[PDB]
């Protein structure tokens, strides 16, 4: 019963989803932030910079809009 | 007013304000309400000549608007016959105002701590926020 992953370390292996945890109700349901209006390249370069140390929310909505809005992209 | 009656009295001479001033009361006797009433007159004037580019409520008055309004008084006070000199001085500041209000001239300062007085923006432009611009030290 006690499953082990690829890198040998055994665990319980459940089937209850993570985010159905009745935990993160609250952050598993974000209305997103749209950045893409009125984008500065300082702008642009500071969530870029908050991506790279690692808080990846404002780069992961900026390409969503980048995918949505840029036709040709 | 910009200038009292104690010191248009005092630039000109007392006397002279004094005969000016008796005909134009109701009584006939010497009154000062006359000269503080040209005074406002001439105070009026400046300020008209000046609300093109300053707060008009004057936060430093300039010293020589004392002066200006002085000359401008006594030329209202000599209506009914005046001295050459007193209509050539008048054109004088009148020109002067003129160029004040046109920017030619500044009034000048407070003569006690050199402050001059401020005003609206004469010039004034809006744009769109600026995108692109060298202060902006992203990208390059």
């Amino acid at each position: 019963g006690r499953i082990l992953d690829i890198s040998g370390q055994p665990f319980d292996f459940d089937d209850e989803m993570q985010s159905r945890s009745d935990e993160l109700a609250m952050v598993m349901k974000r209305t997103q932030e749209h950045p893409s209006s009125g984008v500065t390249p300082n702008r642009a370069a500071q969530m870029l910079r908050d991506a790279e140390r690692g808080d990846l929310t404002a780069q992961a909505d900026l390409a969503f809009d980048m995918e949505e809005k840029d036709t040709h992209l | 007013n910009y200038a009292t009656v104690n010191d248009l009295c005092a630039r000109y001479t007392r006397t002279r304000l004094d005969i000016l001033t008796r005909p134009k009361t109701a009584d006939g006797q010497p009154d000062d309400a006359v000269a503080e009433q040209a005074l406002a007159d001439a105070s009026a004037f400046i300020d008209g000549y000046l609300a093109a580019r300053f707060v008009l409520p004057l936060t430093v008055v300039p010293s020589l608007l004392k002066r200006q309004c002085c000359v401008v008084a006594w030329f209202y006070l000599n209506e009914s016959q005046p001295t050459e000199q007193i209509t050539a001085t008048y054109r004088d500041t009148v020109r002067w105002l003129e160029q004040v209000r046109d920017g030619k001239t500044d009034p000048g300062v407070e003569s006690r701590t050199a402050a001059s007085p401020e005003g609206e923006d004469l010039v004034q432009v809006q744009s769109d926020p600026p995108v692109f611009s060298r202060k902006q030290k992203g990208f390059i």
